[PDB]
DNA sequence: ACTTGTCGGTGGTCTGCTCTAACGTCACGGCCAACCGATCGGA
DNA sequence: TCCGATCGGTACCGGACATGTAAAGAGCAGACCACCGACAAGT
């Protein structure tokens, strides 16, 4: 049982403090509050809603590949912007 | 022979290090060196390499390269 | 008042399978190029 | 009894290093992810 504000704070801290792009699975496993999702689709919907809410507040999230040798996309927040 | 440098020769050794592009991250050559003392980096210039003409002993740092480690437990 | 599990849609990317109808039809390439001794199988 | 084949072996320490080609293309479908609409129940 984690409040939504705490979940969003954990997500933004994890994105800011990580210098490399993180895929959805790593965020689900690591960041607290995403481990109680009954199904993968429910987690994806919740993460999309949270990301949309954060983007609405003006936080400049950047999406790109995890690595030049990998195809999965990741998330990262630029510290300069 | 020792005193007057009769049988004296000069030997030149070449040391090379490369910072290639890795899958898990990018390698950058700089004088960060997170875990050392302060006296070790006396001879290094602003770009993390030794200065020309600076004597180097055994174990001294020539080029300081830091590579990403990745997520480890 | 705010939020979330459940439901359905677009478009892009990575991955795999099936198809194409003039006529076609049995490969070069060759090392090896030592030296001695012991043993099994044909003539 | 003789002899063309076949297999077994032949010193040590030091050192050194990493490949060189591709006769294609198109149509359809499946799995997964970044972007989204609703809707009632719990907070």
């Amino acid at each position: 049982a984690v409040s939504k504000v705490e979940r969003l704070m954990n997500l933004v801290i994890a994105l800011l403090s990580t210098r490399t792009y993180l895929p959805a699975e790593k965020i689900r496993t690591t960041v607290a509050g995403y481990a109680d999702s009954p199904s993968d689709e429910a987690f994806s919907r919740m993460f999309e809603r949270d990301k949309n809410e954060l983007r609405d507040l003006g936080i400049p999230l950047e999406t790109g590949r995890v690595s030049k040798w990998d195809s999965t996309e990741g998330y990262r927040i630029n510290r300069d912007s | 022979l020792v005193e007057e440098d009769v049988l004296t020769s000069i030997h030149i050794e070449e040391h090379e290090i490369d910072a290639r592009d890795t899958k898990l991250g990018a390698e950058e050559i700089t004088r960060d060196i997170p875990n050392v003392s302060d006296e070790v980096l006396a001879d290094l210039d602003e770009r993390g390499i030794v200065r020309i003409g600076a004597e180097v002993r055994d174990g001294d740092i020539l080029v300081g390269k830091v590579t990403p480690k990745g997520e480890t437990e």
